[PDB]
């Protein structure tokens, strides 16, 4: 007999059979799209979809800017960035019509949160580009470096505490004739801090730069985070009030959203008509969305806001429409016969004849030459590089889904939007008019700059579809990928690690749809890892070690052994119901009075989110 | 960027923990039994003393005992959470398509494709007696139902059940309250209970009308034919459910009137749904668009009426949708309720709330009903009033310690209390067990304690375990003298019928594993975390609860070698001869020809040699 | 703080203020001073509006009031009411959200609460707002500032000052006066000015057709865009269309047909370790944990013939391999393990430098010299070969899903079950581990995980030298015996860097009983020596040593360690299957699926084909197949496999819609097929998956007609 796994589908629905096909949600160790080649490919692709639009030279930085917006309509079915401003404005106006006061309320709430926000908030993000060192540094490090270098230039806004003064200094530093900062140099070497100086144009290029990532493939500097924060806050305020928006949702309410959408569409179907659902994918979502369109969206949303907030919101799309892409480390040229290798950096890409690059890189460089600045950076005016305006893009998509009709035809469409992922539903009288509605939606999306994937999107009668890796079929719901718990311990301390692990399992079974058996197995595996790492096996086990020798004696001495902590060789009493209770609190009633006193000794020398009870196990490591 | 590996390495270091300075910090000995707890090093400028995790272990073992008064006060929220969890009641888990006290349990309550019913508790301590009584009765009913002749097992267990310190019979005769389970147990013990018709949680008392059951084939919404006994004629009952009451007037496959009073929303919903299901309205039958195949804990199929009851309790909307609606009159006393049990004139068809208080039927009606084999109670007139199907499925922990002095209930242990009870039972009856064993009679293996023990032996290996144990015991008895410790250890496994292989010999084992492994195993030739014995001190440590073994031992069963009763069919011979080879695996031992020799390692430092008979 | 707020403010005010605060603040409970400010503001607003009344024509007494309260309510409704009032009364709508609306003068009103003094907060509010709306400023100390005379009179004033005095006294006498915060801090920052650089960048970020940002602003703010979408759709080319097509069974063709081309090479084995051909040397123990070096030492002592074999019998050789280097490395590893030293350091480090190929690394030179050197050119990328189906992947799937006599899984315990969901989970786990405990894939997974753990543990300070990492495992059989299994030895190279992605060379020498010449095309990456013979049950089996120079890094080591999540993946897939089964019913179907109840018979699955006929099996066999599929997906994971698994999902869902008779329609089926097929080059798992998909698709096509 030859085992065929796929035959499982003959007996089980494919939705249930392909549950959790990927045990991870992060980037694997092999599928890494990083490098100068990938950045150049992204630039060439982004400009390829906008090369039928305007092209000019930037009076501020001198880059070659390409503007597809308000360009000619497409004549084929290739990705297009030529979104029409009037169509976008009409979609947004109808979206405002359907939700009175939503734009105004979102603008006011975002403005108030901005007025309350503080500079310390620009430290909870991921790595950020640092112009002072021209390198990716953690948000706090980059923020502190920027604050110090601003103090060097007589720009003191971070001291006031408010985020608005800091952003004001960020945008006023662009007008300084020349900016002085502290640069860390490996001057044997040593990271010495020196007073370096750059000119206005170089600083402007550095502020608009987005470095490539190595460990989203592009990272932004600190100059744009303050404004992207408020823009995304406004977008989220708009999105949380849209029934089509499904990005903020997560957990068991995502299934509720899917079920509600399906039921709502089914109930409104014409008697005797047909309802179809399109599982949709967007092609080149990031490479075909223009920051100019987002500037227009923010302008329309904040129409009735005070002008100061309108400008504050416009700053971010303004800075991303004039962005510069740093192309990375460069390429590597080697001599096989001489057994030599050398890395050509980005500034020196064209310093050698293109015949010395392989064919694909040669063509890439030939296409990149027009937009290549003579510093190792390229100009990327069109497109949205990677996830930076997810909420705003979801708003645009939902606005596309709100038209509901073209030419007053015999079909009505709705859907769900999660940024670049979407589901469409079409109610009509027969499949022919349903496909007519799907075609009209495809054309409207093209007009808006959104490019539905024909090679990936498909259709079938309502009652079965997929949204954001979640398969829905006749009410039953499954997940394609699940980030199963990593292996090891948090590494804080044996008292906290148990709480962190149990909370991880609890949140996995709350949000990620982990089942009872899977969660119990995860508890078992975590306890195994805990006992391995902290050398705290059971006191009745046969395990040799420095701490285990005394754990065995503690086991023998104690009477209420079920009250001992796992770190003390006691039994594990964690199950599904009590994952939210600290183990000290759980075992308090069973603890021996002497062991409980020693463990809960307020004067012990060791102590000196998650819920934990301080004790001899809440120690510290240098 | 790898905290797990970093911490694993740090714990493998010598003194990775920072230590404070003070009297208590100086109470840690420099080294304990050769283990360096604290470094005897003076930092140049920091003066930072370090210690090993073994120092924390030593502090928790022998360190000074601090005062632990007011600890619960500081961490009051966590203890309140634990109290809420412990006092909660668990309902049923349903598959297919919020107070802050519920969001805590969200992980265990709501799933993507399942839902768990959860009633939070806390500080419901006043009526501990009745709560414990109902818990005990429900557990007894559940145990007896899965057994042939449930009545006999239920009556046998109920007599040996004690709540706190008073026998269950005394509590049943005194409290007079309880639920369907309490009434069933009372009527099983020969006590008297109140006379009420039962349908699930619904208590019915007819006050006018007559009915006659007619067998019929009815069609349901899902499109299936079901054989049901329908009630014909006009009948009127006083209905009650928890804290709600009312009057139900019904006819053949139709609910005419349903007057009720305001009460708890959930209780009112249950009352209304049960009344609809009992009315046998065809409008109710047509609302079944799912699958009704619900079974019981015995594994049998529920009767159609209880099938519909369970279905509609799980899916209430499927009935309210296909129940129609009407407009109630504007009378002050009269009202109406929607699908959400609110104040709305758009009320359900045939259901109406009322202001006037409806007198309860719960008058003193103590009577002596008759109980059949399957825990069904029947009047002197021959009409079944209640049954096992009406027992509530809610589960909770008793507020008073209940003890069932009977092995039949041992299955409700943790596989360690079951082993504890079984081995204590062997030890207590050791003299009589051995006296009976040394007579050629083997009925001892059929005792109820071994019945409970078999519930934790893997079904796949239970036969092999029993065969091995029986062969070892027979070898210890007939062809050689007995060892008491091995007899005690291997007696409980003898219950299952032998599953000897085709060779005519038992399966040899090094360990016997039980449910929930890791540490739940019995070493056939060595001490185990669940069963250990001291050959010289005559101490039998079962789960660390050392029990003396003086007197029951014999003088002749000390000089004998442990290797005489470690493998079936093998008798110790010679000594540790390093010529046959290494310690043979069990696989070679079964494959060894009769009369051959083999080498064994009883434990770390006790090699022996054996010969097949 | 919460106590005073509850005591001094009614419940409705407190809830309204909490909602208003929670609208813009994500941590409302962390700043009660703000809550104090908003509840005081709402009190003042109600005091101003609650009492003052009006009538139809002019009577300032019906039920018509003179003040409309826009505060305290959700902002969505507040903005609608504000716009409606402004439009109805012919007045402009303030850009902010006012607090009140005065019906006597038809004006929006802003009320402020000043800690310091009025007539100073009044001017700040004037600066922020301006002539848009009137102002009412009342201070804690007796004072007021009004921009109109016909506004609030003396009685309401006295009431509000009395309220303020009560609150101030309570704060002073309860030591909470330090927590009070003035409203000014909430408004901090309205003077936001654009410089010259940002303004110029803004001017050149407008779409086509706009000169500067002011023109764009005015156009968006004034032009009604009605009819734009239909205008552009009427003049759009007909060639831009989805082109839908009703999918049928005849449209679904086999994927990647080139895999059936016999002129292509068959995929070779390329996994890190031998999975089904593995041979482990077994040594019983008492379960005591041992150092890997000591475990290897004892296992090699138990097999002295294999350990002492000092001459090689080369059976197969890789095209580019050097059998001398590999055998000398193997001998060095054996000698290092067998020695009495407590270190796993190889003795002949200098020889191992060239035996592993670490010395053949190109020399980095200055970029200037390379720029001048015209012979230095970028290397062409390695195009993955196009290969055909190999029978060894099917054989691996068949063998890895079977039950063995050893289990490497021993997991700790959990608390007792008290909830029905916990009992459901425990029952599911019982069945799963019963079916999976002795599966071969389980032991293979544990071996992989342990090997990668050992590889990562030896990267603390041993990345600059050559070590020997035993390939070890610990197993237990049904009889309770515990064995240490040694599957071979691996020499771990040295990366002078520590960048977490630098390649470290691992030379693996693994025992096996598989003749490499039986399946020649499977082993082109391995050089095989015949190191001896073994007795297991009276049968002599040849023992070969498969040697291979592979590479890895810290990230890959961590991934291989994470490979133990295949157990959780299989548990979750089984749970999903059982939950789908139980959704049809209303109860858990675990026992029915596995053992079968009186009503439901045991569930069966189609597990494969024997001589072209479908073959059925139990749920345990299906569970083992699921676990093996997950393990092989993890072991053979790469970009090609990730792409194939992510892309074939759409085809599978289309097939499901066809089976369900949901009438699927496709827009680009050829694009789908090309996207799926671009990933079938040389990954054994992907090619076997394509073969299996084609077979199963043929079966589904045949079964659709019946
Ligand atoms: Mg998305
Ligand atoms: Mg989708
Ligand atoms: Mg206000």
């Amino acid at each position: 007999m030859n085992i065929n796994p796929y035959f499982l589908f003959i007996d089980v629905p494919i939705q249930a059979a392909i549950s959790t096909t990927f045990p991870y949600t992060g980037v694997p160790p092999y599928s890494h799209g990083t490098g100068t080649g990938y950045t150049i490919d992204t630039v060439i692709r982004t400009h390829e979809y906008s090369n039928k639009g305007k092209q000019y030279i930037s009076d501020v930085t001198g880059c070659t800017m390409v503007d597809p917006t308000n360009g000619p309509l497409p004549e084929d079915n290739e990705p297009s960035a030529y979104a029409q401003l009037d169509c976008v404005l009409e979609a947004l106006d109808r979206m405002d019509e359907e939700h009175p006061g939503l734009f105004q309320a979102a603008s006011q709430n975002a403005m108030e949160t901005l007025m309350v926000t503080t500079v310390d908030k620009l430290t909870q993000g991921r790595q950020t580009f640092d112009w002072t060192v021209c390198r990716n540094q953690p948000a706090a490090t980059a923020l502190n470096t920027t604050i110090t270098s601003f103090r060097l230039n007589d720009l003191n806004g971070a001291d006031k505490g408010g985020l608005i003064p800091f952003c004001q200094d960020i945008i006023d530093s662009l007008d300084r004739p020349e900016m002085t900062f502290f640069s860390v140099k490996n001057i044997k070497r040593i990271p010495m801090k020196v007073k370096d100086k750059i000119t206005k144009v170089e600083y402007i290029k550095r502020a608009l730069s987005l470095n490539t990532m190595t460990k989203a493939i592009a990272t932004a500097g600190i100059q744009i985070r303050g404004f992207v924060l408020v823009v995304e806050n406004l977008a989220k305020n708009i999105c949380e009030n849209l029934e089509q928006s499904g990005l903020p949702v997560g957990g068991n309410e995502k299934k509720a959203k899917l079920s509600n959408a399906v039921a709502k569409m089914l109930s409104n179907c014409p008697p005797g008509g047909i309802s179809m659902t399109v599982t949709g994918d967007n092609t080149k979502w990031n490479e075909c969305l223009n920051p100019r369109i987002f500037l227009a969206m923010t302008e329309r949303i904040t129409r009735d806001s005070p002008i100061w907030f309108r400008d504050f919101c416009s700053i971010a799309p303004v800075l991303f429409s004039n962005k510069i892409a740093r192309l990375g480390k460069g390429f590597m040229i080697t001599s096989k016969t001489k057994r030599l290798k050398a890395q050509i950096p980005c500034p020196d890409l064209f310093s050698i004849p293109l015949e010395r690059y392989n064919e694909e890189t040669r063509a890439k460089l030939k296409k990149l030459k027009p937009f290549f600045n003579e510093e190792g950076t390229a100009s990327l005016s069109p497109g949205m590089m990677m996830g930076m305006f997810n909420m705003l893009s979801t708003v645009l998509g939902v606005a596309a889904l709100g038209i509901k009709n073209i030419g007053n035809k015999e079909y009505l469409w709705d859907g769900l939007q999660s940024s670049d992922d979407f589901a469409l539903f079409v109610n009509a009288k027969d499949e022919e008019t349903c496909m007519e509605g799907i075609n009209d939606f495809y054309r409207t999306c093209k007009l808006l700059g959104i490019n539905m994937s024909k090679k990936k999107s498909y259709c079938n009668e309502t009652g079965m579809f997929e949204f954001t890796s979640m398969f829905y079929r006749d009410g039953f719901v499954s997940n394609f990928a699940m980030e199963l718990p990593s292996f090891g311990v948090a590494g804080v301390n044996e008292s906290a690690d148990m709480a962190i692990g149990m909370t991880i399992i609890k949140n996995n079974m709350i949000n990620n749809g982990m089942g009872p058996a899977t969660a119990q197995t995860a508890i078992q595996l975590f306890i195994a890892d805990y006992r391995y790492t902290y050398k705290c096996h059971r006191g009745d086990s046969k395990v040799e070690g420095k701490r285990m020798k005394i754990i065995k004696e503690l086991w023998e001495n104690t009477k209420g052994r079920d009250g001992l902590l796992v770190a003390d060789g006691g039994p594990n009493i964690y199950n599904l119901r009590n994952l939210h209770i600290p183990e000290i609190v759980l075992k308090y009633n069973l603890m021996d009075p002497e062991y409980k006193g020693r463990l809960l000794h307020p004067q012990n020398p060791f102590v000196g989110d998650y819920d934990a009870v301080s004790g001899t196990h809440s120690w510290r490591t240098k | 960027k790898n905290p797990s590996l970093r911490m694993k390495w740090a714990m493998c270091s010598n003194f990775p923990l920072a230590l404070t300075k003070g009297d208590m910090a100086n109470r840690i000995p420099l080294e304990y039994k050769g283990i360096q707890l604290k470094t005897n090093a003076e930092d140049i400028g920091t003066k930072g003393q370090m210690c090993s995790i073994a120092a924390v272990t030593w502090w928790n073992t022998y360190g000074p005992i601090g005062d632990t008064e007011g600890f619960e006060r500081v961490y009051e929220s966590f203890f309140l959470r634990k109290m809420r969890l412990d006092n909660a009641t668990w309902g049923r888990i349903t598959f297919g398509p919020t107070s802050a006290e519920f969001i805590e349990m969200l992980h265990c309550l709501q799933g993507e494709n399942w839902r768990q019913i959860y009633h939070p508790g806390g500080n419901k301590l006043t009526e501990s007696r009745s709560q414990s009584m109902i818990v005990a009765c429900r557990k007894i009913i559940r145990r007896s139902i899965v057994a042939s002749n449930p009545l006999e097992l239920a009556v046998e267990i109920a007599n040996k059940t004690v709540i706190d310190t008073e026998p269950l019979k005394s509590c049943l005769a005194a409290i007079d309250g309880g639920d369907v389970a309490c009434d069933i147990i009372r009527a099983a013990l020969g006590l008297k209970i109140r006379q009420r018709q039962r349908f699930g949680r619904l208590e019915l008392k007819r006050i006018s009308g007559r009915g006659f059951k007619n067998d019929e084939e009815i069609l349901i919404g899902n499109g299936t034919i079901q054989k049901i006994g329908i009630w014909d004629g006009e009948e009127e009952f006083h209905v009650r459910c928890g804290e709600c009451r009312g009057i139900l007037k019904k006819s053949k496959m139709k609910l005419e009137k349903l007057l009720i009073n305001s009460a708890k929303k959930e209780d009112m919903r249950d009352l209304i749904i049960l009344c609809m299901v009992f009315s046998q309205d065809t409008r109710m039958f047509q609302g079944v668009r799912g699958e009704i195949n619900f079974l019981n804990r015995a594994g049998q199929l529920l009767s159609p009426m209880y099938q519909l009851q369970r279905y509609f309790l799980n899916r209430s909307n499927d009935l309210f949708d296909q129940w129609g609606y009407e407009e109630s009159p504007k009378a002050s006393e009269l009202h109406g309720i929607n699908e959400s049990m609110n104040a709305s004139d758009y009320t359900l068809k045939g259901v109406v709330v009322t202001r006037n208080v409806i007198d309860d039927f719960s008058s003193t009606e103590t009577e002596k009903v008759s109980i059949t084999k399957n825990l069904s109670l029947i009047k002197r007139t021959g009409e079944v009033i209640m049954g096992a199907n009406d027992v509530s499925e809610l589960e909770s922990q008793a507020q008073l310690m209940i003890t069932y002095d009977t092995p039949k209930m041992w299955e409700m242990g943790t596989t360690k209390e079951l082993v504890q009870n079984t081995y204590q039972w062997v030890l207590k009856n050791l003299v009589t067990l051995k006296a009976q064993f040394l007579l050629g009679k083997e009925d001892m293996f059929q005792w109820d304690a071994f019945e409970a023990f078999e519930s934790i032996i893997p079904q796949k290996m239970a036969g092999q375990y029993s065969g091995f144990a029986r062969a070892v015991l027979k070898q210890m008895r007939d062809q050689e003298v007995m060892k008491t410790d091995q007899f005690i250890k291997l007696l409980p496994f003898c219950f299952s019928p032998p599953k000897l292989r085709s060779n005519g010999e038992p399966y040899q084992f090094l360990k016997l594993v039980l449910k929930g492994g890791g540490e739940n195993f019995i070493e056939v030739r060595k001490g185990s975390p669940l069963f250990s014995y001291n050959p010289q001190t005559e101490v039998l440590t079962i789960c660390g609860r050392m029990m003396s073994l003086k007197g029951k031992i014999e003088d002749e069963e000390r000089n004998r070698s442990m290797g005489n009763a470690v493998l079936a069919g093998f008798l110790v011979s010679g000594k540790y001869d390093p010529d046959l080879g290494d310690f043979k695996t069990i696989e070679e031992l079964e494959k060894l020809k009769p009369g051959e020799k083999a080498n064994i390692l009883l434990y770390q430092g006790k090699p022996v040699k054996v010969v097949k008979r | 703080m919460d106590t005073f707020i509850t005591r001094n403010f009614q419940t409705t005010i407190i809830q309204k203020a909490k909602n208003t605060m929670a609208e813009f603040s994500e941590d409302p409970e962390l700043q009660p001073a703000m809550l104090f400010n908003i509840c005081v503001h709402l009190e003042v607003c109600y005091v101003i509006s609650d009492m003052n009344f009006l009538d139809e024509e002019g009577k300032a007494y019906n039920l018509r009031p003179q003040y409309e309260v826009i505060e305290g309510m959700p902002r969505t409704i507040a903005w609608m009411v504000q716009r409606s009032l402004a439009q109805e009364h012919g007045i402009e709508t303030p850009k902010y959200l006012a607090d009140l609306f005065d019906y006597k003068t038809k004006r929006f009103i802003e009320v402020g609460i000043t800690k310091g003094l009025a007539d100073d907060y009044f001017w700040k509010k004037k600066e922020k707002l301006g002539n848009s709306m009137e102002l009412m400023i009342f201070s804690y100390n007796q004072d007021y500032s009004l921009s109109n005379e016909s506004s609030l009179d003396e009685e309401g004033k006295g009431r509000v000052l009395s309220r303020l005095t009560e609150l101030q006294a309570e704060l002073s006498l309860k030591n909470l006066w330090q927590v009070l915060i003035g409203e000014e801090d909430v408004e901090k920052g309205i003077d936001f000015k654009l410089g010259q650089t940002i303004s110029r960048l803004r001017d050149i970020s407008v779409p086509a057709g706009f000169s500067n940002f002011e023109g764009m602003r005015s156009y968006i703010d004034n032009i009604d865009p009605k009819g734009a979408i239909e205008r552009n759709l009427a003049r759009m080319s007909p060639l831009v269309s989805v082109t839908p097509k009703k999918l049928t069974w005849e449209d679904l063709r086999p994927i990647g047909p080139h895999i059936y081309n016999h002129e292509l090479p068959e995929v070779p084995y390329n996994a890190f370790l031998l999975m089904s051909d593995e041979l482990g040397l077994a040594n019983m123990t008492e379960g005591k944990s041992k150092k890997p070096k000591t475990l290897a030492k004892e296992c090699l002592e138990k097999y002295s013939t294999l350990r002492d074999q000092t001459d090689p019998i080369l059976i197969m050789k890789s095209e580019k391999a050097n059998e001398n280097f590999l055998w000398k490395l193997w001998r060095d590893c054996v000698n290092t393990i067998s020695n009495e030293e407590m270190s796993n350091e190889l003795q002949k480090t200098n020889y191992a430098k060239w035996a592993t190929g670490d010395g053949l690394t190109y020399q980095k030179i200055m970029k200037e010299v390379a720029i001048d050197d015209e012979t230095m050119c970028q290397e062409e990328p390695k195009i993955p070969n196009k290969c055909r189906v190999a029978a060894w992947v099917q054989t691996e799937m068949n063998l890895l899903s079977t039950l063995t006599s050893k289990r490497a899984l021993d997991l700790p315990e959990i608390g007792p079950d008290v909830a029905p969901v916990e009992h459901v989970g425990s029952e599911r786990r019982k069945y799963f581990v019963n079916e999976i405990n002795y599966c071969k894939a389980s032991t293979v997974m544990m071996k992989y995980v342990l090997f990668h753990t050992s590889l990562l543990n030896e990267s603390n300070a041993s990345m600059g030298k050559y070590k020997v990492i035993p390939i070890t495992n610990r197993v237990v059989n049904e009889k309770g015996e515990s064995f240490d299994m040694l599957y071979g030895l691996a020499v771990k190279g040295q990366s002078h860097l520590r960048g977490d992605t630098d390649v470290v060379t691992v030379v693996t020498f693994e025992f096996s009983s598989t003749d490499p010449r039986v399946d020649s095309g499977k082993w082109p990456k391995y050089t095989v020596f015949r190191i001896g013979s073994l007795f297991v049950s009276g049968r002599e089996k040849s023992v070969y040593l498969y040697c291979r120079v592979n590479g890895t890094n810290k990230i890959q080591m961590k991934w291989g360690m994470e490979a133990r999540r295949c157990l959780l993946q299989s548990m979750q897939q089984m749970e999903a299957i059982v939950e789908q089964e139980s959704s049809i019913q209303g109860y858990d179907m675990t026992k029915a699926c596995f053992k079968g109840d009186r009503v439901n018979s045991p569930k069966t699955f189609s597990i494969g084909t024997q001589e072209g006929k479908l073959v059925k099996g139990s749920f345990g066999k299906a569970l083992r197949v699921i676990f093996t599929k997950c393990l092989m997906h993890y072991v053979f994971g790469n970009a090609q496999l990730e792409g194939f698994s992510a892309e074939s999902r759409r085809l599978l869902l289309l097939i499901q819609a066809l089976k369900d008779r949901k009438g699927p329609w496709v827009f680009d089926l050829e694009g789908m097929y090309s996207g799926i097929e671009e990933c079938i080059s040389n990954n054994p798992w992907v090619i076997q998956s394509a073969y299996w998909f084609n077979e199963w698709l043929g079966f589904e096509k045949e079964g659709s007609k019946v």
